[PDB]
């Protein structure tokens, strides 16, 4: 009942990539209003290839589309870091209905490595106030998309009341996460400093603030 | 020789002296008897551009019909904008008969002899005539009778899908023979077709059609409104006006003893002027069987503006869309 | 310039009734054809309703069917989405579009409807207090998505980066808001943060202070 795509496809940048787009004979291998579309994470999707191959305007022509049998194909040539997002082809389907693809995560390689930078807060004392102590590690600019989050009372490991994002995209094509310690008042203004360490491929970097 | 112009043409029939109906009657003096030689002259290695829509040969033709159809089938009552007449209106005998324009001096007539032409651009195999082969009149809304069929295949005629308002045309290359009868309430009538003849061709019309516009689920839906004659289809057959309701015959997706479709048709006393605007009165119907069986060689359709679906409707008003189905492939040009 | 302004998004509890409203301007919205769109959250897109310029020809999805109806007022130029038996499959972010033909140019920015039965807790917003410093605003234990955070009402928009919310063990998001300004105007520029939790009619202004 659904088009399918492969989940994600990687290359390296200028090289071309392929999506393949497979459908029934009741849609793809009958029609040509075939359209495709480019969604980075959190916006509105934008146009990309209408009636198989064609281009509207303010599309760059790196994008080329195309048709055989009972498969549509995406080609991508010129690769960039603008180019780092989801992929879904859309069709016609007997019975005036639309159907959409699985989507493809097209991952760039070989980007720049970048340092994370990192900015720990204390708990407010508006929030020790509401008998509630919460630490913010907010971490951002860094490439790849993998990191490691770790939490430390003095120089002592701490497992529990850790909560952790899943890196995610931001608006200068870098990574970024957020974990949050939640804590008692009482366990935080009775420990003299705590310390949120974070592991990026090698380099490890620490902030430390302490109750006064 | 490639040089369009401005001329006025002349018709030719086979009309007869004795007759008193009314078409043959006006060729006995408008007009010339057929020469029973008509030579072809084929041009070798010659193409040459046309735009089929674009056509003075077209607008006299339905300028001569108009002053034919004025003064021979004279109503009881007509009216328009500040204006009402009323003449003497008897009740005429009447047929469709063939008729070919021909060509003054100084100047000839060609032949698209491209079986695979569209309208648009170049005809590749050309050869030059006297005078057109003969066509018969047909006064029609949405479909086309008596004229002439294609012999390769079912090839569609329109300006361009894309100006959409431009009215779409199709001919066939088999006929629907029809039937229509009132027998001797007065006013109601009826006509009648063999399912499996109706059914196929629009098979085979869809098949074509989910080619011409790229991908595609071909529907078939009726008229949407505005007035009688282009939501119907609306006919002469002797000495009336036919009215006759075609809801059925636009049906959905058509898919790849002998059972009869039967159209619940109606005359009228009144009819909408299909030359300018305008509401005509005429002489009550005569007693007995009337019936004319005539054969289908086209349609007439609009793209619906309407739905990501492939809804087509019947089409109609204009006449001049009516000259164009036979007169296609045969042009103006100067010797020089 | 044309525009799709959607409205009308919030929570429901299931089984229960929502409308969504999409604005159009710079373009004729009649002789164009309309579509909505969903995304549940981290899935993929899903097309919802069709209907034509005129009217007349609607469309419909099977696990939809029933449920959603699709109008337009072609006077206004407003598109309207009327939806009934709300389940909590359909929470997603919700796209109103513009047909060419077969294929969807322009698109509006999402308006999120989430369906669930949670009271609806409005959250609890706290001061983080501070060349170049870094201060911020914790929006602690709201239900639902989306949380809007802007700053001054508007402006102070470099800086500015809200982070994507943490999903906790109770059920409850939270995320945090953080903008760097230089170090000379922390005794002469006073911060405001707009949040605007819009399912729970929770509109804060909070003042950040040294």
């Amino acid at each position: 009942s659904a088009l399918t795509q492969p989940p994600s496809v990687s290359k390296s940048l200028g090289q071309s990539v392929t999506i393949s787009c497979t459908g029934t004979s009741s849609d793809i291998g009958a029609y040509t209003g075939v359209s495709w579309y480019q969604q980075h994470s959190g916006t509105a999707p934008r146009l990309l290839i209408y009636d198989v191959s064609k281009r509207p305007s303010g599309v760059s022509d790196r994008f080329s589309g195309s048709k055989s049998g009972n498969t549509a194909s995406l080609t991508i040539s010129g690769l960039q870091t603008d180019d780092e997002a989801d992929y879904y082809c859309c069709s016609y389907r007997t019975g005036a209905t639309y159907i959409f693809g699985t989507g493809t995560r097209v991952t760039v390689l070989g980007q720049p490595k970048g340092a994370p930078s990192v900015t720990l807060f204390p708990p407010s004392s508006e929030e020790l106030q509401a008998n509630k102590a919460t630490l913010v590690c907010l971490i951002s600019d860094f490439y790849p998309g993998a990191v490691t989050v770790a939490w430390k009372a003095d120089s002592s490991p701490v497992k529990a009341g850790v909560e952790t994002t899943t890196p995610s995209k931001q608006s200068n094509n870098k990574y970024a996460a957020s974990s949050y310690l939640s804590l008692t008042p009482e366990q935080w203004k009775s420990h003299r400093s705590y310390s949120c360490q974070v592991t990026h491929e090698g380099s490890t970097v620490e902030k430390t603030v302490a109750p006064t | 020789v490639w040089k369009e112009a401005k001329t006025t043409l002349f018709c030719a029939s086979d009309a007869k002296a004795y007759e008193r109906e009314v078409h043959n009657v006006w060729a006995t003096h408008a007009c010339v008897p057929t020469d029973p030689n008509p030579q072809e002259m084929a041009l070798g290695n010659v193409t040459e551009n046309f735009n089929m829509w674009k056509n003075d040969m077209v607008d006299q033709m339905h300028e001569d019909i108009i002053s034919l159809w004025d003064q021979s089938l004279k109503p009881c009552v007509k009216l328009t904008g500040g204006s009402t007449v009323t003449q003497a209106c008897p009740k005429v005998s009447f047929d469709p008969i063939p008729i070919h324009y021909c060509a003054p001096a100084g100047y000839a007539i060609l032949k698209c002899n491209n079986e695979t032409f569209e309208g648009t651009g170049p005809c590749n195999n050309v050869s030059t005539v006297q005078c057109t082969h003969g066509i018969k009149p047909v006064v029609s809304t949405q479909l086309l009778l008596n004229g002439s069929l294609a012999k390769e295949e079912i090839v569609i005629r329109s300006e361009n899908l894309t100006d959409n308002a431009k009215t779409i045309i199709v001919h066939l290359k088999e006929s629907v023979e029809i039937v229509c009868t009132r027998p001797g309430d007065t006013r109601q009538a009826h006509c009648n077709i063999s399912e499996e003849k109706w059914n196929k061709t629009l098979q085979k019309v869809s098949k074509i059609l989910q080619e011409h516009f790229p991908n595609k689920a071909i529907k078939f839906e009726p008229h949407s409104g505005g007035d009688l004659e282009i939501t119907t289809h609306s006919f002469n057959c002797r000495g009336e006006f036919f009215y006759c309701n075609t809801t059925k015959l636009f049906n959905g997706t058509y898919n790849s003893s002998n059972t009869t479709i039967t159209l619940p048709c109606r005359i009228k006393q009144i009819v909408n002027m299909w030359q300018g605007v305008g509401r005509a009165m005429y002489a009550p119907p005569i007693k007995g069987n009337i019936t004319c069986k005539s054969i289908i060689t086209g349609l007439l359709l609009t793209r619906d503006k309407d739905s990501n679906t492939e809804t087509f409707r019947p089409g109609g008003g204009d006449m001049r869309d009516n000259w164009r189905s036979e007169l296609y492939k045969y042009k103006v040009v100067e010797i020089k | 310039e044309v525009q799709l302004v959607e409205s009308g998004g919030g929570l429901v509890q299931p089984g229960g009734s929502l409308r969504l409203s999409c604005a159009a301007s710079g373009f004729t919205f009649s002789n164009s054809g309309m579509i909505w769109v969903r995304q549940a959250p981290g899935k993929g897109l899903e097309w919802v309703s069709y209907i034509s310029l005129s009217g007349a020809n609607t469309y419909y999805a099977d696990s939809v069917k029933g449920r959603f109806t699709i109008s337009r007022d072609n006077s206004q130029n407003t598109l309207s989405l009327q939806m009934n038996s709300l389940r909590v499959e359909d929470t997603a972010m919700y796209y109103c579009a513009k047909e060419g033909w077969s294929y969807f140019d322009f698109w509006g920015q999402g308006v999120l409807v989430t369906v669930s039965g949670a009271s609806t807790k409005g959250p609890s917003v706290f001061p983080l207090a501070p060349g170049t410093a870094a201060l911020g605003c914790l929006v602690k234990d709201y239900f639902p998505e989306p949380v809007t955070v802007s700053w001054n009402s508007g402006a102070l928009t470099s800086g500015v980066h809200t982070f994507p919310a943490v999903l906790q063990s109770s059920g409850l998001y939270s995320l945090s808001s953080v903008v760097t300004v230089p170090s000379s105007s922390l005794g002469t520029q006073t911060y405001i943060c707009n949040v605007n939790h819009k399912p729970s009619n929770t509109k804060v202004d909070k003042r950040v202070e040294p």
